[PDB]
RNA sequence: AGUUGGUGGGGUAAAGGCCUACCAAGGCGACGAUCCGUAACUGGUCUGAGAGGAUGAUCAGUCACACUGGAACUGAGACAC
RNA sequence: AGAAUAAGCACCGGCUAACUUCGUGCCAGCAGCCGCGGUAAUACGAAGGGUGCAAGCGUUAAUCGGAAUUACUGGGCGUAAAGCGCGCGUAGGUGGUUCAGCAAGUUGGAUGUGAAAUCCCCGGGCUCAACCUGGGAACUGCAUCCAAAACUACUGAGCUA
RNA sequence: ACGAUGUCGACUAGCCGUUGGGAUCGAUCUUAGUGGCGCAGCUAACGCGAUAAGUCGACCGCCUGGGGAGUACGGC
């Protein structure tokens, strides 16, 4: 899928003999709204090359996520370092009511409301992180199900 | 924490201490002042910071900034003092209100003319 | 000093399960029985038996399906220092009904459908997903 | 039938008059553990035969000195 | 209190229609809708999300003319209702009077049906009614005053709205100059280039 | 040290150390007595997703006061705006 | 009868929507925080031009939020703040397993109460709204009965991990 | 006063030494200590890893930005 985000960048700079040498990093976010979704990072000499290679990335290693029409499955919680995230499923009126590069991550992911909230740390690269596991994990019904019969579970 | 260390003795907020003990939850309040004068700021950044001590009805004497251009306060004037913190001056805690009792507010102010007092050019 | 056993009994489980044995073997109980039963007839585990002699030890079999364990999840609520009840419409619903949630009651040990249905509160003993 | 109390006895000094101790365990209203709490009350009782230590009950009546408006009415079980 | 001034800048600055006008020759060829106003027009001016929603708001509000003590109070009270707040303030804010009488034909632009409305002119049931915020109800049977029912104006509307579109939710008796609101639009039956979602984000911030 | 209880008596519209003469040494307290500082209390109000946190303007229930300190009279009712 | 009688306030470096020029020259000054001003200052003071509110607009004082920053819901203690120098033990907290009983916690129901207004839901009346008002829900509590017995408590009898 | 790591109990791959001591046929098994590596898991990272800082339960002590200061005053 082809829908880019550009979650954050950022400048960073190494040491040597003579003074500083400075690059840029660039995270952002790969998906095509109907549940496919990935993440990537880059480091360039300037911008454009940074964020051109941190698509590249995201475009490989594309994952895929179960969800119920526009929303999660259950309330959840995930963590990734210091940084811990909850997400419940929500009505239908309900924006994306969440902040920064969860925002990101749930529009390019297809979800449209999902009232979600972060703990800890707000790096955007570990929370990003925190997303992904807490998506990929997700399990949808009737895999549940790997044990009997459907409605029999629920 | 345990449940029964919550129990025997339960998590205590400490209230937060106000920046302008004068004026106890006053918006402003009325004083004179004893002297005005000119100070120096801190390192970074350099100026005459012009500022007024000031003895309030409370009994509080106190320093206040003088904002604006220019001012006609003197020795005995009385002045209304609000609160605001002054970062480049230290000790200055409160500011005068131009154009409220004794200050004139500033002349040949046309941007924003309300913090200083300025009627309209009319 | 086995202050809760049945606390010892779901970390078994769980260790167990997370080290990819088959096998769970525990000194029984009749609370733990009743825990094992429904835990089997929810499907959560393959079968358990109960031995004998004076001691008796309870086994416990487990599932996996995929490489993955079948218990992801486990966690013991009414721990002997804080005692949870509830009444039937606040008993705790486990990731939107997914789950489950083992309640005793004075109809037994069930689960938080079997007693949502049937109109009576208890303890919750623990959840499972 | 009348409402009663029973507790245990645990000074009988006074003339005529004994005091008993009554447990309740009290739920805390932000941690939900039950704390054990107690009562002290001074009950008549006329015939003097109530000793330290004893399983009583008590019930109200009207206050027969200050700070004393219970009276017991039997007594469950006796210390040995 | 009302918005005056220039009725096309703002269309300028949101960059889309934006109907405001008669809508007799065109809105490119009378404006170049194409540079905001001012020295700066032909900067790209890449804005971030907080300048999204308030640009999204901005252009509802605008497009209805309401103020925004009014509009937060709109979107209170939807809220306070069920099914989709979101949507729920579309429908309450398409149920405004004057917005009626302009969907009917009687205004060219929202501006003027106002000055119809607050004229004293619109009986709703045969009732007067100078406000231009009562909320219709569906079924309603809203007329023009006999005094000013042979003005030119309404006659300039009428053939104006000719060439329109159709709204079909309600229907007008044009010798009569009679109309008759039957429902509540549909989502789908307005224009499907403005995502409500992003005010309710607004909003929840 | 009328301090906790008991007995005879007094007193109140009414139970009662409420008062009194004797009798016993009791009574309360780390589940915070006593003391110090502060403060009318509630339905409620403002915040908060909630759990909570802050608070007691208007409106309604109760309490207390009437220049300051005391006391009683009349009356169904006051220790009297 | 006659468009005639009736727009202002704050802001424009980032957080935060909205930018160029002129005058100053670490001065005059600004500032909620990072900070700005020493010769091209989108940060000072003025202009044009915009941006947000609007009969209001800003500043000050105070409360909660964001603050998971007193963490019950919902944090921590090797090195960032944080394990008493180490035992023994009082009050207190917690308690292996089986049988039976009880009915305090527990669970379900009924009755009395939890003033009216207020908040909430469905209506009605003021041209709409604010406002007024009918009925219900709610007041998550307490007391008194009835029923159940899985778990905790209590009583009795056991067993050896 | 240090393992800068409270006490008690239960589970979770292995390999190589050593101290006190039992069983089976030098080797194997087992028990209470004392060390070096290391899979899962945990951690901000260093690193811990059956002598956990992993997975759990019972109770206790303590922390809430840096100075002023473990100081002043009062008590013992
Ligand atoms: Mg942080
Ligand atoms: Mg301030
Ligand atoms: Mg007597
Ligand atoms: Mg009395
Ligand atoms: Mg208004
Ligand atoms: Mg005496
Ligand atoms: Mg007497
Ligand atoms: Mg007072
Ligand atoms: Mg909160
Ligand atoms: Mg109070
Ligand atoms: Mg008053
Ligand atoms: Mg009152
Ligand atoms: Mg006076
Ligand atoms: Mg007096
Ligand atoms: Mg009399
Ligand atoms: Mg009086
Ligand atoms: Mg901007
Ligand atoms: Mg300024
Ligand atoms: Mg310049
Ligand atoms: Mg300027
Ligand atoms: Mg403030
Ligand atoms: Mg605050
Ligand atoms: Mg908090
Ligand atoms: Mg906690
Ligand atoms: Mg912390
Ligand atoms: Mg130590
Ligand atoms: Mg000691
Ligand atoms: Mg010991
Ligand atoms: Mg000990
Ligand atoms: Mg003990
Ligand atoms: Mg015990
Ligand atoms: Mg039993
Ligand atoms: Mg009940
Ligand atoms: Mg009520
Ligand atoms: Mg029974
Ligand atoms: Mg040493
Ligand atoms: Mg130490
Ligand atoms: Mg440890
Ligand atoms: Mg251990
Ligand atoms: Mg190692
Ligand atoms: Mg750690
Ligand atoms: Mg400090
Ligand atoms: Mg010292
Ligand atoms: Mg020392
Ligand atoms: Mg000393």
């Amino acid at each position: 899928g082809y829908i880019e985000k550009l979650v954050q960048v950022n400048r960073v700079a190494k040491t040597v003999k003579g003074g500083r040498i400075f690059a840029f990093t660039a995270l952002t976010v790969v998906g095509d709204g109907k549940g496919r979704v990935g993440f990537g990072r880059g480091k360039a000499r300037e911008v454009p090359a940074a964020i051109q290679k941190a698509m590249e990335a995201a475009r490989r290693n594309m994952i895929q996520v179960d969800l119920n029409g526009t929303t999660l499955q259950y309330p959840t919680k995930s963590a990734h370092g210091a940084s811990k995230v909850y997400m419940q499923p929500a009505s239908e009126g309900t924006g994306i009511i969440a902040g920064g590069a969860m925002r990101a991550v749930l529009e390019v992911a297809g979800v449209q409301n999902v009232l979600a909230k972060c703990y800890g740390s707000t790096n955007p690269v570990n929370v990003v992180y925190a997303t992904f596991k807490g998506l990929k994990n997700m399990q949808a019904p009737e895999a549940v199900a790997a044990k009997r019969g459907k409605s029999v579970e629920e | 924490a345990t449940i029964n260390q919550l129990v025997r003795k339960p998590r205590k907020r400490m209230v937060d201490k106000s920046d302008v003990p004068a004026l106890q939850n006053c918006p402003q309040r009325r004083g004179v002042c004893t002297r005005v004068y000119t100070t120096t700021p801190k390192k970074p950044n350099s100026a005459l910071r012009k500022v007024c001590r000031v003895r309030l009805t409370n009994g509080f004497e106190v320093s206040s900034y003088i904002g604006g251009e220019g001012h006609n306060l003197q020795e005995h004037s009385v002045v209304l003092i609000r609160g605001g913190r002054v970062k480049d001056l230290p000790g200055v805690r409160y500011h005068t209100v131009r154009g409220s009792l004794d200050t004139s507010g500033v002349k040949d102010r046309k941007q924003g003319r309300s913090k200083y007092g300025a009627k309209r050019p009319k | 000093s086995m202050q809760d056993p049945l606390a010892d009994m779901l970390t078994r489980i769980r260790n167990a399960q997370m080290a990819e044995k088959t096998v769970v073997s525990m000194p029984s109980s009749k609370l733990k029985a009743a825990v094992a039963k429904v835990l089997k007839d929810e499907g959560y585990i393959a079968d358990f038996q109960i031995s004998s002699e004076v001691k008796p030890q309870l086994s416990i079999e487990l599932k996996y399906f995929e490489g993955k364990p079948v218990i992801e999840e486990v966690k013991r609520i009414s721990r002997p220092g804080l005692r949870q009840y509830k009444s039937v419409e606040q008993l705790p619903k486990v990731r939107g009904g997914l789950g489950v949630s083992i309640v005793s009651t004075n109809k037994g040990v069930m689960t938080d459908r079997a007693a949502r249905a049937a109109g009576v509160g208890g303890e919750v003993l623990c959840t499972v997903f | 039938t009348v409402r009663t109390l029973t507790g245990r006895v645990v000074s009988d000094k006074m003339d005529k008059t004994v005091t008993v101790l009554i447990e309740r365990r009290v739920k805390h209203p932000i941690y939900g553990k039950y704390v054990k709490r107690s009562t002290k009350l001074h009950a008549h009782d006329e015939s003097n035969q109530c000793r330290i230590g004893d399983l009583v009950t008590i019930r109200e009546t009207r206050p027969l000195a200050k700070t004393k408006a219970w009276t017991l009415v039997d007594i469950v079980e006796r210390a040995v | 209190a009302r918005y005056i001034g220039p009725k096309c800048k703002l269309s300028r600055r949101e960059g889309t229609d934006l109907f405001l006008k008669s809508g007799a020759r065109a809105l490119d060829s009378k404006c170049k809708a194409e540079n905001v106003p001012g020295q700066h027009g032909q900067r790209r001016g890449r804005l971030s999300d907080y300048g999204l929603q308030l640009r999204e708001k901005q252009k509802v509000r605008r497009i209805y003319g309401v103020l925004e003590r009014q509009f937060r109070g709109y979107y209170q009270e939807a809220s306070r209702r069920k099914g989709s707040t979101g949507e729920n303030l579309l429908q309450l804010l398409e149920c405004r009077l004057d917005n009626v009488v302009y969907r009917m034909g009687f205004g060219s632009t929202r501006s003027e049906s106002r000055q119809l409305v607050s004229h004293k002119a619109i009986t709703v049931n045969g009732q007067t009614v100078n406000i231009p915020s009562y909320q219709v109800k569906a079924g309603d049977v809203v007329a023009v005053r006999e005094k000013s029912k042979n003005q030119l104006r309404i006659a300039q509307a009428l053939e104006l709205c000719g060439q329109r579109g159709r709204v079909e939710w309600v229907e007008v008796d044009l010798d009569k100059k009679a109309g008759t609101f039957k429902s509540a639009p549909a989502r789908s039956d307005l224009s499907a280039d403005i995502n409500e979602n992003l005010i309710v984000e607004l909003y929840s911030k």
